[PDB]
């Protein structure tokens, strides 16, 4: 099969750079300009290299919050498969670095905001709409799948646009190499599998629910199992209940069921065929899979920016300054970055 | 304006 041997090139590629893991860049170079994001242990920051005059989007980590917290093989996690991975729908990793204080992952800079921002001000995706960005996840989770790598984040909040309309994949904060099962819980609440809530133990099958989470809210404008309290949503996800907008069509309704089915014996994506009962989908008929790959379909939507450097497609966030220490904090830990 | 609030990420 021409995707068995595709697939088998990149897994080689990949474990090269694997092993490839340093400090290919300092903060002195960068001015930083707006901030892009805010997280828990940091922020994402538009930067631009002042010497060259490009542009990038720099995350700061703080490692003492990160020593804190336990997630310091996450941390490490997300950096060594964001430079080993190569795909056209994963952002590139431009540079990487560590200081007193942080670490400091430099992306190239993908200017056409959250999906979640369009998403929220559209409302909601046609179908089509719908189904263009999610081709593109599930030949993404092919690929990661296929070199054992589960990514446990997908949500709106991390699909960026590209300047053609396509999706740039960002935040690899729980992405790990798993052969069998794990047991981290982490993700995002309205998006964590079943096997997840319950303590069970799971595999790459997480990131399959969570692409039938993100197909309902694409189509609908809200995810299927909200509520006020984390633990709400939680009974909702385990129950094994889903009602779908009547305006949903039978096709995108069938697929959700199968990608929403707490039963991991019938979970699509889990099955004997793996992928192909996803891509066989009639919801999917209408997709060329190679002409999405090598990005030829037109994007239904293109965001517009004026110039590089440019952050309308962002919300407005508070600035603060950059705290780095006088003295080196955790370096032991940190060895490996 | 719509509402649009981002949800983060959650651990332990
Ligand atoms: N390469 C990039 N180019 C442009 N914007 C980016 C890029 N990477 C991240 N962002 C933005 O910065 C935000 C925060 O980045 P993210 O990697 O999700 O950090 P985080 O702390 O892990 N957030 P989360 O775990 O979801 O609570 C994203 O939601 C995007 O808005
Ligand atoms: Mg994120
Ligand atoms: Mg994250």
């Amino acid at each position: 099969e021409s995707v068995k041997e595709f697939l088998a090139k990149a897994k080689e590629d990949f474990l090269k750079k694997w092993e490839t893991p340093q400090n290919t860049a300092q903060l002195d170079q960068f001015d930083r300009i707006k901030t892009l994001g805010t997280g828990s242990f940091g922020r994402v920051m538009l930067v631009k290299h002042k010497e060259s005059g490009n542009h990038y989007a720099m995350k700061i980590l703080d490692k003492q919050k990160v020593v804190k917290l336990k997630q310091i093989e996450h941390t490490l996690n997300e950096k060594r498969i964001l430079q080993a991975v190569n795909f056209p729908f994963l952002v590139k990793l431009e540079f990487s670095f560590k200081d007193n204080s942080n670490l400091y992952m430099v992306m190239e800079y993908v200017a056409g905001g959250e999906m979640f921002s369009h998403l929220r001000r559209i409302g909601r995706f046609s179908e089509p709409h719908a189904r263009f960005y999610a081709a593109q996840i599930v030949l993404t989770f092919e690929y990661l799948h296929s070199l054992d790598l589960i990514y446990r984040d997908l949500k709106p909040e991390n699909l960026l646009i590209d300047q053609q309309g396509y999706i740039q994949v960002t935040d690899f904060g729980f992405a790990k190499r798993v052969k069998g099962r794990t047991w981290t819980l982490c993700g995002t609440p309205e998006y964590l599998a079943p096997e997840i809530i319950l303590s069970k133990g799971y595999n790459k099958a997480v990131d399959w629910w969570a692409l039938g989470v993100l197909i309902y809210e694409m189509a609908a404008g809200y995810p299927p199992f909200f509520a006020d309290q984390p633990i709400q949503i939680y009974e909702k996800i385990v129950s094994g209940k889903v009602r779908f907008p009547s305006h949903f069509s039978s096709d995108l309704k069938d697929l959700l069921r199968n990608l929403l089915q707490v039963d991991l014996t019938k979970r699509f994506g889990n099955l004997k065929n793996g992928v192909n009962d996803i891509k066989n989908h009639k919801w999917f008929a209408t997709t060329d899979w190679i002409a999405i790959y090598q990005r030829k379909v037109e994007a239904p939507f293109i965001p517009k920016f004026k110039g590089p450097g440019d952050t309308s497609n962002f919300d407005d966030y508070e600035e603060e300054e950059i705290r780095v220490s006088i003295n080196e904090k955790c370096g032991k830990e940190f060895t490996e970055f | 304006t719509r509402s649009a609030i981002r949800r983060a990420s959650t651990i332990e």
